[PDB]
């Protein structure tokens, strides 16, 4: 005695994969390409809706990866090509004001490079940081000469992260997980619907995550499979750890024409003493932070067991040391003073030595190299450590080491709260109404 | 009221009064292509559902009663269970296996009705 | 039991029962542009047909009976000669020269119909 | 007729005689993107207006009467004053403030009507 | 006891901005980017409709400006690059056939040019016009060597303007002003609706506008603010002034290969006397034209005010000197002979001397330079002056000077009749009908 | 007493021209740009429907041609440019192990090539096939260093034809002709509707059509106008003829770096003796094939005539010989042994000598030259002749020659059964009902 009744505008949805667009709010993220945001966004709480989230199968991460790389490459399209620099360099050591920490790190190179006119050359003198120069046999070449084309980054374009809001297209919605102590893979008892995400800054780093969100109550340890030693562990911190990084040298930056309409920037000289770049982390804060991490790890690995921290086992510098963009310079900072402790159930800082490199190969690609022009003056930056990337060695003692290098993990950490669903407004149910 | 999908999780009966809220929020440098593709999909979806409503004879309504009887084989439940103790997400999952059957029946019924109407007008 | 256009070649009478079959299959690096143009064009054609049915007052129907009388100057056949002994492809060619006359008359008829209804409701 | 928008400047009760005329004209390498955006945009606007009518309960009609009473606080005129001695451009300015109020009332009225129809059809 | 009635197809509109497309009517303004125009375009007169127009805030101008630049740049994309020419040139003077009008206006330069093969060189000589060559310290370089890349325009692509119609998309319409003697900013008592504008030739010039529309009856003086000396005055003439321009030299054009698939074009030599380029106008026509301008100009200044004309005060050649593209060559003509008079309450022409420049930097952009290949033979063109661009000096006798340098002014001159509006077919009104 | 009734969903159509898209099924063409095909494609037979087809006015062919050229060009965009090879080569022909068939068909050339560093040069020795090397005045250059510029094809990308399906957009359909012995221009008594064509392999060739479809019962001869000598004749075979092609020389391939991330590939030397490339066609099969062709030609020219086959009258190698891609290698085979016979009313093979060419100018274009990298080892391929391209000359004897090219006639041999039509679902008819 029941009849089919059709309803349109039914509040249901399905998991779906669609293309999201950016909304933002000169720079390397080409934010002028985004649709400006709504000053008064809404969040609609969904009472009595429990949804399954899975941060590891989330394709929002894959899109963020594809767009960050694409934006990055587009920003270099109009920039000066440095092909003329792949010449033999004649290099000697910088020895005039050295503290012996930087023994051999800087090199004073000279070379024959072109001028505005094709029939004329000029002799150029410049400084290199050793990591970016390789010996040929005092004859050197740049490291990119046998693998890639080199492009100078445009000096007018900032690399500072700008928050990006991702927005679902009409017909789709983004569900956000509001639960505290949520590890990213289980059911989420409290959710809400938003059209656009929290702005996410595309901060790029390895080993330790910088300037992200904080855990609401306690350190949260997230992994695809915690017992699989091959997986990375993303640890979100409850409170930030402050880190102060610097390149404590007053650099004089010079530039020359290399061809019509094009100029090259290089470090001319250094004023005063030459000192090693470094980062400062407070010891007490760092030791408390690890204690919190260890407690949470014991919940998975045992109270009657031992947790030991150790340095990355080895591999490429881009993976094994900490890396970040500070003022536009690229830093490679050792983490050995951060992960050297065995945990068994003071106004002082940890000083981390750092290296500087001018030739950069991002996103783990080969054939596309970028030259970061040097910055005049002295650079200092302060940032918050908001999470860690750890791996585990394959007894009673477990060893954890810094890991990462796969950029999708940094994003994944920020996007863990969101999933995209398709709205399916049309459906049927039996009623007593017939016609 | 609740701006969008606010009724999700409420009972099917309670949620029937917000159909307007969800319906009115549908359809509302190569990064230009991604934007066009998204805008086009917003139109292709939606327009596709409007066609089904058209075919079934529900083109102008949010709530449309038809002449197709309900089969207990799709779902053998009390109406009070369906409307008072379930939400729409749950309901859609329970009968997701019979959706194509029901839709096919709705099309057959409307087609027969249009032919019958034409004959009656011819006789009148 | 026929697929898309499987009724072509059958008589007009027989083919009138598969209207649903054809209707439901409507809508259903330079490469990005080719895909967007293909999608956009399909939508534009769909919408123009729907707008026209809308103007004529046939928006929800596959078979719509109107108030415009048939003129023998367009075609003077018997109804059998049309419905039992011709297919739609043939018919469309036979009356292709009256298409815009008929369409204009349909627009006028519906506009008159809407006005008459508005006034009757106002009357009492 | 006077052609597209040729009625502008005419009083409201006269301009309304030729509404069809402005309805048919709503649907009638960046070079390709500018054209796709223009085409997509025309479709999006068309569909948004069509959805408002559908929600309000009007489907293919150019003129439809509803159950929402007119408030003198929106406009206090002699009625003949509006239809005989004012044009549509002027009217649109006069009541532009109340646009959303009226639209909200139109949606509410139709939602109530659909529920009432459903209950009456269930009775037998 | 009135009820709301909903109407659709209501003839109303709002001011709006949108994307317009071209409908046209081997060439820089590619028609490959357009659609055909209607053979029978429509126009509808609107009785009892008065609209407000403001030509100074008309976004059709901004959009036309951007389309033109984009078409221009695309036309050079596949053309021969001339980087190999930026070498030291060895130059002497062309003194062979000088009347002293051209003394110093031509140089004879030799250089070592590249060839099809990478390992070969050729010695080439060519002529330059001084304006395009700068002395290095007889050692010269092209003027673009220290600022830009130089691209040769394709010899097969014409710079002749094709009138382009602009068309609104469905849902939009263009309202046109039919009020004669309309100044562009007030209400327009007589309007009509069109879907496409008249075709507008994208003529590029400064100071004197060429080949535009004429005022219907009287000279019309239009300005954003007539009392603001920071604004330009656009004067539309009601009669054309004929101007006859020539480059009276028989050029022999030479061509060489510069690399695989590429060739460079240049002037080899000149046959006969070397003469200065020039333009002629009638003295009587010009003096009558100014008298009309002055009579109308006085409406904003008084009859106790003296109106004086003067030459531009200075600045770059592209602004102070009249310029246009004639025969494919770029002319820079001196207008001081036209604007030198004070106005107080038969077969005799005015000759304006002109210079030719081969390296072109349009839209005042730096970094994109075009090389205009030579035109073989002798050039003559005839055009109509249809309007003036004037500026006004900062306690009696107001002084006016030629202006320009901003191309949007030429477009505003043609696009003052049109505005774009969005059609809004849906609305409500009270009736006696309910249901 | 009849009334108009409007019907929607009416099964009618009109001939139409729309844009079709590819649907697929390390390739040169971007197969990744296509959408995967329908796992269960449908075909609907239309009973009692006869449609007119015209393969010579078919716009599907024109799109296929355009798409293939564009896809091809896309594949070379990221590949190494070989501009630095345009130098004088010093050559002395290889004469180490020859049979006098190859005497003068290979050349041992040396040149000064660039290196990663701009400061260095390297001497390179390589072998060339003569067709690619032209004497300059022992001094030679590559043939395409004046009219063009050369891009090296990427060695990892395959030229093997991959069948591509074409699919119509919604609102359009493709009518397929299923009529045995159908000549491409008349009414087709049996048709069916499909949304997608079968996949068609983009095989590129001249003289003979390889790896296409076969006729159902008899050889079918199709032409736009059989009596017009300006038109080509496409002959579809009902049986394949097997052809075995080879380059029986074991090449040693060497490579050098030419720049920062760029490398050039070339033949270093030959292991063993030097032998000519060739193709084998069985005599009995070939003679049977011609007999069938002749019978079908007599039906158009008379049953009392003489049909004579002859080789090409002359012209460029690309149109006088049988061009094909074998293993990625480019062959130019002599068909004079196939078309040398007058027809009057046991492992014995025909050997066709073939030449090898590395610099290829595809699609009869000028300015875009491709360098085909050498293939290490020995090449053998076996393919099916599925049709012939013939031309007819201006007595009692009709003379036919192999005719090829235009890269539209080859496609027409597969795209002859398909027509694109627009679906027109709305229409009216008289009936008995009114309202
Ligand atoms: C008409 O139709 C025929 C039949 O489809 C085509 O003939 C085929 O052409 C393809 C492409 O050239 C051939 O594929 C190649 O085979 C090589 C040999 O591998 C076979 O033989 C060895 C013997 O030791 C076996 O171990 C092996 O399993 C195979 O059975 C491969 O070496 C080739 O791969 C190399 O190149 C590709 C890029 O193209 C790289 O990606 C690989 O890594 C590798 O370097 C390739 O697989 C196929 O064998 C041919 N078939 C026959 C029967 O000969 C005709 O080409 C076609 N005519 C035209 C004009 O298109
Ligand atoms: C320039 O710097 C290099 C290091 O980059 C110095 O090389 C080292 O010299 C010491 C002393 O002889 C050796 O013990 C190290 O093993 C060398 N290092 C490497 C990597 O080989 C070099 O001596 C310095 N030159 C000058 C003049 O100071
Ligand atoms: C994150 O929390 C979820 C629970 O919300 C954990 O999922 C359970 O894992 C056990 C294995 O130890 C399974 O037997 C259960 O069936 C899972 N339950 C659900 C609801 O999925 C998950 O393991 C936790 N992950 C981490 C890293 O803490
Ligand atoms: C979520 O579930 C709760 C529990 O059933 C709902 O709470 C009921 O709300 C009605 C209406 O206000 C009250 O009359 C009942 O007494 C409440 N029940 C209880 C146990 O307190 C709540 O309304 C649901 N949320 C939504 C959005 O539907
Ligand atoms: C523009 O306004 C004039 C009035 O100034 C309208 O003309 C009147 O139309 C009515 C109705 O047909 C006649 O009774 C009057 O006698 C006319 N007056 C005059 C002075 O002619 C005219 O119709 C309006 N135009 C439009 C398009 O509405
Ligand atoms: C163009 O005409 C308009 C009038 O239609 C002039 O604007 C008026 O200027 C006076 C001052 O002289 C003001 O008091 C009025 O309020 C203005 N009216 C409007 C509608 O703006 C305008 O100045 C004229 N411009 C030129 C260049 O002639
Ligand atoms: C039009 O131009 C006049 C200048 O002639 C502007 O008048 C000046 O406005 C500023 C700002 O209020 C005052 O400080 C000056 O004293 C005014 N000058 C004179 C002579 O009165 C006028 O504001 C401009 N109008 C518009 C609409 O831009
Ligand atoms: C293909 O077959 C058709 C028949 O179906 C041939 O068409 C006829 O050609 C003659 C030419 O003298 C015309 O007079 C007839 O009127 C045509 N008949 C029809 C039905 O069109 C066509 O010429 C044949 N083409 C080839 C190449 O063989
Ligand atoms: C097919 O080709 C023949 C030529 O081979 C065309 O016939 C010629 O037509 C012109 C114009 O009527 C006559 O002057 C010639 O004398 C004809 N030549 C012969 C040999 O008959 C024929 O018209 C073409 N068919 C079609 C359909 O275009
Ligand atoms: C520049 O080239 C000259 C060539 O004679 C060479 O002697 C000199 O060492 C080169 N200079 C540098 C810094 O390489
Ligand atoms: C109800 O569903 C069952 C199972 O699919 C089917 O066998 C039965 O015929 C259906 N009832 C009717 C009236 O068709
Ligand atoms: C074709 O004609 C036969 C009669 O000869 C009829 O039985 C059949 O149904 C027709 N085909 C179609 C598709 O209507
Ligand atoms: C070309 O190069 C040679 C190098 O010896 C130089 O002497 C000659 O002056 C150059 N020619 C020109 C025109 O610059
Ligand atoms: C390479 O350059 C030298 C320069 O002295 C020249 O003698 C030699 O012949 C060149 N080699 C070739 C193969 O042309
Ligand atoms: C190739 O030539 C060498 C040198 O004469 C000879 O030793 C070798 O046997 C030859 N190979 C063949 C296959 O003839």
């Amino acid at each position: 005695n029941l009849w089919v009744t059709v309803y349109y505008g039914v509040p249901v949805w399905k998991d779906a994969e669609t293309t999201l667009f950016c909304a933002s709010d000169h720079n390397v993220w080409a934010t002028h390409c985004c649709v400006p945001t709504d000053p008064n966004p809404q969040e609609i709480h969904l009472e009595n809706v429990t949804e399954e989230f899975n941060m590891w199968k989330n394709n929002m991460v894959e899109q963020m990866h594809e767009d960050i790389i694409s934006l990055w490459d587009q920003s270099l399209k109009p920039c000066v090509k440095l092909t003329p620099l792949c010449v033999t360099l004649q290099c000697t050591n910088v020895t005039n004001n050295i503290t012996d920490d930087m023994r051999g790190e800087l090199k004073n190179c000279s070379f024959n490079m072109t001028t505005e006119l094709r029939d004329k050359k000029q002799k150029v003198y410049s400084l290199f940081y050793r990591l970016d120069v390789v010996q040929i046999n005092k004859e050197y070449r740049l490291i990119n000469c046998n693998t890639s084309a080199i492009t100078q980054a445009c000096p007018k374009v900032s690399f500072e992260p700008i928050p990006i809001h991702y927005c679902a297209p009409a017909g789709f919605a983004i569900l956000k997980c509001k639960d505290k102590k949520f590890n990213g893979t289980g059911p989420c008892p409290s959710v809400s619907t938003v059209q656009c995400t929290h702005g996410i800054k595309p901060v790029v780093s390895t080993q330790l995550l910088l300037n992200g969100s904080l855990a609401e109550e306690e350190v949260i340890i997230r992994s695809e499979n915690i017992t699989n030693n091959a997986k990375n562990i993303l640890v979100q911190l409850n409170t930030p750890v402050q880190i102060n990084c610097t390149r404590p040298n007053n650099n004089t930056v010079k530039s020359i024409r290399i061809g019509p309409g094009q100029w090259f920037y290089y470090t001319g000289d250094i004023i005063g003493d030459i000192r090693q770049a470094h980062c400062n982390v407070s010891k007490a804060t760092w030791n408390e932070t690890l204690g919190k991490v260890v407690k949470q790890l014991r919940k998975h690995f045992g109270n009657n067991t031992i947790i030991r921290f150790a340095q990355s086992s080895g591999g490429d510098l881009e993976v094994t040391t900490h890396s970040f963009n500070c003022g536009g310079e690229f830093f490679y900072c050792n983490t050995s003073g951060l992960f050297n402790s065995t945990w068994i159930s003071s106004n002082d800082s940890i000083t981390l030595p750092c290296r500087i490199k001018q030739i950069i190969n991002m996103w783990q690609r080969i054939g596309q190299a970028m030259y970061a022009p040097p910055i005049q003056g002295v650079i200092r930056c302060v940032s918050n450590i908001t999470g860690l990337i750890l791996t585990r060695d394959g007894s009673t003692t477990e060893t954890f080491r810094p890991g990462g290098g796969d950029m999708r993990d940094n994003w994944r950490s920020e996007l863990y709260k969101y999933k995209v669903v398709k709205i399916e407004p049309l459906g049927v149910a039996p009623t007593r109404c017939k016609r | 009221s609740l701006g969008f999908l606010g009724a999700a999780g409420s009972t099917m009966g309670a949620a029937s009064m917000t159909l307007t809220v969800q319906a009115r929020n549908l359809l509302s440098t190569h990064w230009g292509i991604k934007q066009l593709q998204a805008r086009v999909l917003a139109v292709e979806h939606y327009l596709r559902d409007q066609q089904l409503l058209g075919i079934w004879g529900c083109s102008g309504k949010l709530i449309c009663c038809t002449n197709v009887p309900w089969n207990s084989s799709w779902s053998n439940r009390n109406l009070s269970e369906i409307w008072d103790n379930m939400t729409w997400l749950q309901w859609d999952k329970e009968i997701s296996n019979y959706t194509q059957i029901i839709y096919g029946l709705l099309e057959e019924s409307q087609n027969q009705q249009e032919k019958n109407e034409q004959d009656l007008l011819a006789l009148d």
